[PDB]
């Protein structure tokens, strides 16, 4: 090893003495050690990328090889840390330190060696078991939510030659011994992977389990599934806050994974106070989300090269604890901040543009990007089946959905929850425009559905027609004058009304409304829906009888049926048990039929 | 044979980008195929780009990562890249370079081919005649389709273009006035639902004994995309040309293809086109899109469709403007019929078959096809236009006719093109749904059909 | 191998799924009393009852002499880990070897047993057991406790495939319990 | 310390554009700092560009005139740019590099800082919370500025946008509820009569003391416009994180920055990248724009205020374009306003301040910020969309409520925001105008106003 320095051009360093270096190694340059990865050999020179400031490098310089591209830690350690995306541990360059920079080449582990873990090794292994890549053979016992498998790495195989008793252990003593022709390995808690290659299963499955939110839109109109992949909007004063506190406090995942990709400084600082804050509650107990979240966090000043590697260690965690056994949910927020990066470090490299400047390879990268997401059958012995979905976030200028990143994405991603600034300032919350969004994971989960939820399906179908018929009536009541509106259009321009204020709106700040189980709204959906078909029913009956009915007597027969309607979304899930609002709703139902046969 | 041992090099004097460079390469062949064995032991493939006394500039399949100049050891093949070709090969599923993926055996080959293929002489084909009845009666009744054509779908992202073509797949056949295809399927660069998708839609609408599939993933090298529909076609021609089937060859995103393509150019700093695709995109397509035909002797055939994705719906992108310079004619899918639910949302003026004129008429399907036909595109054109002047002048300010043609656009929509997806009309079907449409006007606003036609067709 | 499982590493994942199968059986039944059941898998537990080392099963494997579907590997292995999981779960009690077998042969002809409700029951039943290995003496945690227990004979007596209201019951009162806040 | 002799060579062996090319340098140091001595006398300065071997480019800062390559000696300093950095800097005047410029000595050192710094770690920041009380009611009242954050200026040639800095600059303050502050001036590619503007206006409007100003003028060496934001903020970041102050750094025309950023970019035999700018222009203005917030221990902040001017009034260019992707908000100064002469010509319209909830309320300024401020946007916005209506439909038919927002419109240009170039009103000076402003329309007009403020802010 150790190279040396022949010359400094900018970022550009060139490194003599460098003769087996691999292309896309990492090198540490200098006396300070500043982190670069080598981009072209000739001969036995090489040369480097230097990610942070060369300024105060000389000729002569050691050049120390790694041997590794740019890898991830995978052990114990990751629940709750803050990293970037070169997996810098932030909080510890913090308080280690004791100063409010980043020193230039700083060198500490992502993964403390301070700590000691309780490891209970699987119980059933023994010296000459037969153990190949990907077997749990131990678990350390992270905090009191996460149980954090020990996993062969995926390449490995032999026989046991040794293993640890159960014991404290911290990440660097040797657990696991095996043999393998002659030649041994030996295994600690901590792995390591290149980020830019996708780990190995045994099948990738399809995608047909429901990633519960807690809203009734998204839950109801624009589903997604455990292993599928969805855009959002990411702009200002949109209400996008609500998508990613969903899906930390009340989601069905088991992990969760936030990715920052070159935000704004102030409006990181406001992520990581906000994030340490939210709650759950297991087991009755109220708990910390941190303690099954990991955040990668850069800012716009940080080296361009970690803000284009962050998407990478985010999917690479992910898919470590789906390995596990677990069902993940990452998610990145401004991959357009990442596009750019991308386009900056291609323009440093002089290369060819394309389409807008951004470079030709950007469309094979968002693809290959998104087709690491789905829900997988794990490799490894102990039989089990695990799960990633991404939430990607575009910010396209002005809302144009005409730029290169965000056509991509549309073209590749199934759902799209589409959040508007128009319905926000309404006070319409969760501002989804309904209109614009779509989901194309509603034919996966029909299985689910007709097994779960029989009366579900049909009503999503009604509820938006119903809602698209209240739209495309727009311009009848405003270029004619309201009054040529057939009874029809009466009820459907009233009840529309009713579910966009009563079933599509919903208040985080509130005792009964922050999480909707699926059964209270199939109910709230239900009783809606079967209100408009009586009322739909009583008036086109008596078309032509002398007994006409207009909504004026519906609304009036009915006057305090149509406030329990409005009045359905105040029960509460936790004060209220799950049989009692089942049979409020269900006294409802006959409360309406019975009050719609005393008005024929 | 090549009888003598090969040449194993550890010279290389520099790696850049996705080529490597070799030195003090003995009499270095252009074209070449070397095995590159990695430092730790992984194994690649790469082909000669350029050789220059004794340095050769190697271009590697799966790329440049963890390559070094000092323990990476490159064998030459001595040798093109030929491929094995047999037969067993149907129903047999393989990855975008060619090995098995379906936990069988390599192929046993009856022959070795060179899959660059060998320009067909322009005298020795023979123009394709006999017209293929695809059942959906936007393709037959209007853009016929002969056994022989290479006609892609031009589509977009997020439409359905896989369904379309896999109706197609599992509908086609011949025209009875009075066996099957072979499927070669290659893909590129499509995501798992779609792979998902086409194999179960062979193995249960169908035979997958006839069927031959190239997946080449998302996750996939980007350069292997670059041979894989090479590969397709050189067992498209074995099975054709020399075993007599007929072969129908399903090249999936071509777009794939073009943008991996416009990769490799930039990597070595080559003349751009339009939008930085290489100068030489269009004698590239068609090296590809030319080896469909028929050959003067052989009952053989090969009949491609392509699959495109316009970027924007654009149809002056390089992609589509280049292809449809090649190929003879094209189906586009349209995005402003998908969003009123309507299958297959195929937009008929933007389309064109030009080998339709020659497979319609009297003793090929019957007598009146071409007239109803045009009648049928200039009526469309005439109700679009129509459709568009309202949109200023309001729904009462319209004529006698202009209604007609507003009833007739409406009618069309919903009964000749929208289909159904299981639904197998005969051409001659098609063609009665065409008068039906027809007899919305008098026999005086049909300028296109001559009187004689009009005199034994239109009445009934 | 549709994508990642080459040669070596899919027949490396053959040996190890032989190995988890002999483990899993073992465990199971030390003192062998289910001979239906070692018998079914006959074929697998030959390679591991006599030594054979990691290279001679994979050479086995590679020529075809042992079993190489990881297919039909992975859904026999399923069986006995579901097997092991529920015999595993009610650990105090225990069950007798006709109900085993019953038991045995009702996983064995399920459509898919992952898509199962014996999963899912099995999956319940051991949230319970895993909030109380190291829970805090309190008055929820000592109801949970009796519940469990008497949830757990009740399996040993009747068993999980089969309905039996009074193990629903009792499995969602221990859930409903389970859930409720500590104050 | 460095306690080695320093080494001077003869050696030159080229001179081309700005650069001197030295051979037979010992160990050359990337970005050092060399004093050339010229063959009559003449002293100039430059800093190393490129590195290689036993050679160094280094780029002089007054240019290659009368430099020869036989008798021009070049003394390598042996270390790179620090500056000297002490709190009596506040109350004096340097150049863009640095030196004394108003007749005084230079800076005794506190300490020697890199002038390039180090990024804050982004879990040290904490998030705007105070606000920074500017004296202009038209950005005090309505666009609010935190402690914290980076708000720009667009403007254009011609519109006052220097007047408009120096009032921020000589006004600019802490609110008095019921002072330890700083301003950092930094002018990039001025003339002389704005620098002369600048250095008399500042330095006898009796302010003086808590600023700290940086002079650069357009005919000054084109690298110093490179270093100059560079030692504001390095100065900036003492004063605010080692002596806890509250730091204002005002930078006027970034546009010139970009312009010599492309100079030193094409001295350097880079490609040009979109539009003439490099490819990096994002990086380095965000190694400026993120040099500010509040951070996690100390009691002092740094507010950031670019200003710009948009060339060709364009708002996609790409110095606009990149700076809103860093900051939050910004302040637009009109043209139409200009011309009807009012001063400030500050367009409320499309101007924001993405961090005002957090800098104004109960505490921080009043009870009745907030309220106050959208019943003023509503206003404004409606009385423009009425005073549009009024020209088509005509001033004698139109209703009694839409006279009142064409009174409105009128009283807010000239009340509130046109405001006198000397003149220093409080936020609650502010509010009360605003509130002297909406007592036109009765009190069950003013929709945006909860009842319970209207109860006690209307009746005065």
């Amino acid at each position: 090893t150790f190279g040396y320095v022949h010359g400094v051009s900018g970022p550009v360093v060139t490194a003599c003495d460098m003769a087996g270096a691999a292309m896309y190694e990492l090198v540490r340059v200098g006396h300070s050690e500043l982190v670069g990865e080598i981009i072209r050999l000739e001969g036995d020179m090489a040369t480097i990328q230097v990610y942070e400031e060369t300024s105060g490098v000389s000729v002569g310089d050691p050049v120390l090889r790694t041997g590794k591209p740019l890898s991830v830690e995978l052990g114990p350690g990751i629940m709750g840390a803050i990293f970037d995306g070169i997996q810098r541990p932030l909080s510890d360059i913090s308080s280690q330190t004791q100063s409010i920079y980043i020193p230039r080449g700083v060198n500490v582990s992502a993964l403390s060696r301070d700590i000691k873990w309780d490891f209970t090794p699987c119980k059933n292994l023994r010296v000459g078991s037969h153990i190949t890549g990907g077997d749990i053979y131990g678990i350390v016992s992270e905090n009191s939510l996460i149980k954090h498998k020990i996993m062969l790495p995926p390449r490995n195989r032999g026989t046991v030659t040794y293993i640890a008793p159960p014991g404290n252990y911290d990440t660097s003593d040797v657990v696991l011994e095996l043999e393998f022709e002659g030649v041994k390995e030996k295994f600690t808690m901590v792995q390591v992977w290149p980020v830019r290659q996708v780990r190995p299963v045994t099948e990738k499955l399809p995608a047909n389990h429901p990633l519960l939110t807690g809203q009734r839109v998204l839950d109801a109109l624009f589903p997604c599934v455990q292993g599928g992949t969805t855009a959002i909007p990411g702009a200002f004063g949109c209400g996008k806050t609500v998508i990613s506190q969903s899906l930390s406090k009340y989601s069905n995942s088991d992990v969760i994974i936030y990715v920052g990709c070159g935000e704004r400084g102030n409006e990181m600082s406001e992520v990581l106070r906000d994030f340490p804050e939210l709650t759950m509650e297991v087991d009755g107990k109220v708990e910390s989300i941190m303690k099954r979240t990991a955040l990668v966090a850069n800012t716009s000043n940080m080296p361009v090269a970690a803000r284009e590697a962050s998407i990478y260690t985010g999917i690479t965690l992910s898919e470590y604890f789906r390995d596990m056994g677990y069902h993940v949910s990452m998610m990145a927020d401004s991959t357009s901040r990442w596009a750019e990066a991308l386009r900056e470090i291609s323009g440093r490299l002089a290369e060819m543009p394309a389409d807008s400047g951004y470079p030709a390879y950007l469309g094979a990268r968002l693809a290959s990007f998104y087709e690491r997401a789905g829900r997988v059958k794990c490799l490894g012995n102990p039989e089990r089946e695990g799960s990633v979905s991404i939430v990607g976030a575009v910010s396209p200028p002005g809302g144009d959905f005409s730029d290169p990143v965000t056509s991509a994405t549309l073209g590749i991603v199934q759902v799209f929850w589409g959040l508007d600034k128009k319905l926000a300032q309404r006070k319409h919350f969760p501002s989804v425009n309904w209109l614009i969004s779509y989901s194309k994971y509603m034919r996966a989960l029909d299985e689910y559905y007709d097994k779960h939820f029989t009366e579900f399906v049909p009503l999503r179908t009604k509820a938006k027609e119903i809602l698209q018929e209240e739209e495309d009536l727009a311009e009848i009541v405003q270029l004619v004058g309201k009054a040529s509106l057939a009874e029809t259009d009466k009820i459907t321009l009233e009840v529309a009304k009713l579910i966009k204020d009563d079933f599509l709106q919903q208040n985080g700040y509130t005792p009964y409304d922050r999480f909707c189980p699926f059964y209270k709204t199939v109910g709230m959906l239900s009783n809606m829906i079967a209100f408009y078909d009586m009322a739909r029913r009583a008036v086109e009956t008596t078309a032509q009888s002398d007994n006409k009915i207009t909504w004026s007597i519906i609304r009036e027969h009915m006057g305090d049926i149509l406030y329990k309607l409005s009045s359905m979304k105040f029960k509460d899930p936790l004060k209220d048990g799950e049989a009692k609002i089942k049979s409020d709703y269900a006294q409802l139902l006959e409360d309406m039929q019975n009050a719609f046969r005393s008005l024929e | 044979y090549l009888s003598q041992p090969r040449l194993t090099y550890k010279t290389v004097s520099g790696v850049n980008g996705p080529l490597v460079i070799l030195d003090h390469v003995k009499f270095p062949r252009y074209a070449e195929i070397v095995h590159l064995t990695l430092p730790d032991g992984t194994k690649r493939s790469g082909q000669v780009l350029e050789v220059s006394g004794s340095k050769a500039v190697v271009q590697v399949f799966e790329g440049t990562s963890g390559i070094d100049a000092k323990k990476t050891s490159c064998e030459f093949t001595g040798d093109i890249l030929r491929t094995p070709v047999s037969e067993d090969m149907l129903g047999r599923v393989f990855n975008g370079s060619g090995k098995p993926i379906d936990r069988g055996p390599v192929v046993l080959a009856e022959d070795f081919l060179d899959i660059m293929g060998q320009p067909i002489n322009p005298q020795c084909r023979i123009y394709p005649e006999e017209m293929i009845q695809t059942g959906i009666s936007a393709i037959d009744g209007m853009n016929s389709i002969a056994r022989g054509q290479k006609i892609p779908i031009f589509s977009a992202a997020g439409l359905p273009h896989n369904e379309i073509a896999a109706q197609i797949c599992r509908q086609a056949g011949l025209v009875k006035k009075s066996e099957n295809f072979a499927i070669v399927f290659a893909a590129m660069g499509v995501n798992m639902e779609t792979a998902r998708f086409f194999k179960s839609d062979f193995e249960e609408n169908g035979s997958m004994d006839n069927v031959c599939l190239f997946l080449n993933l998302a996750n996939d090298p980007t350069i292997e995309r670059i041979i894989t529909p090479r590969l397709a076609l050189t067992t498209a021609e074995f099975l054709a040309y020399q075993c007599e089937k007929h072969v129908l060859v399903i090249l999936t995103d071509m777009s794939s293809y073009a943008e991996a393509l416009r990769e490799v150019s930039a990597a070595r700093e080559e003349v751009p086109g339009r939008r930085g695709f290489p100068g030489y995109m269009y004698t590239d397509l068609a090296t590809i899109y030319e080896r469909a035909g028929r050959v003067e002797g052989r009952n053989g055939s090969i009949t491609q469709i392509p699959i495109l994705t316009m970027p924007n719906d654009d149809i002056t992108h390089p992609i589509p403007d280049l292809t449809g310079y090649i190929t003879e004619g094209q189906i586009y899918v349209d995005r402003q019929l998908h969003n009123r639910q309507i299958y297959p949302p195929i937009n008929v003026l933007p389309s064109l078959s030009r080998l339709m004129k020659s497979a319609i008429g009297e003793g090929m399907t019957r007598k009146d096809h071409a007239d109803v036909s045009n009648q049928l595109y200039a009526c469309y054109a005439i109700g679009k236009d129509v459709q568009a002047m309202k949109a200023v002048v309001g729904e009462e300010a319209l004529t006698s006719d202009d209604l007609l043609y507003l009833e007739f656009l409406q009618k069309f929509e919903r009964n000749f093109i929208a289909q159904g997806p299981y639904e197998n009309r005969t051409v001659f079907e098609t063609l009665d749904i065409g008068w039906q449409l027809l007899r919305i006007f008098p026999k005086e606003m049909l300028k296109r059909i001559p009187q004689s036609t009009l005199s034994e067709f239109y009445p009934r | 191998k549709m994508g990642g499982l080459t040669s070596e590493q899919y027949h490396s994942q053959v040996v190890g799924k032989i190995g988890y199968i002999a483990r899993c059986m073992q465990t199971i039944d030390p003192e062998n009393n289910l001979k239906k059941i070692r018998e079914d898998y006959q074929d697998v537990l030959i390679w591991a009852e006599k030594n054979y080392r990691f290279e001679e099963i994979l050479e086995a494997s590679k020529s075809g002499k042992c079993p190489n579907d990881l297919d039909a590997l992975s859904r026999r292995s399923l069986i006995l880990q579901e097997l092991l999981r529920l015999v595993s779960s009610i650990s105090p009690f225990k069950m007798k070897l006709d109900l085993i077998e019953s038991q045995y042969e009702k996983m064995k002809q399920h459509v898919n047993l992952w898509k199962s409700d014996y999963h899912v029951k099995l999956n319940q039943l051991n949230q319970l057991t895993d909030y109380l290995k190291n829970a805090a003496p309190t008055p929820k945690n000592n109801f949970l406790r009796a519940m469990t227990s008497v949830l757990q004979m009740q399996i040993a007596q009747y068993g999980i495939t089969e309905d039996n209201e009074g193990i629903n019951q009792l499995f969602k009162l221990g859930l409903h319990l389970l859930a409720m806040a500590n104050e």
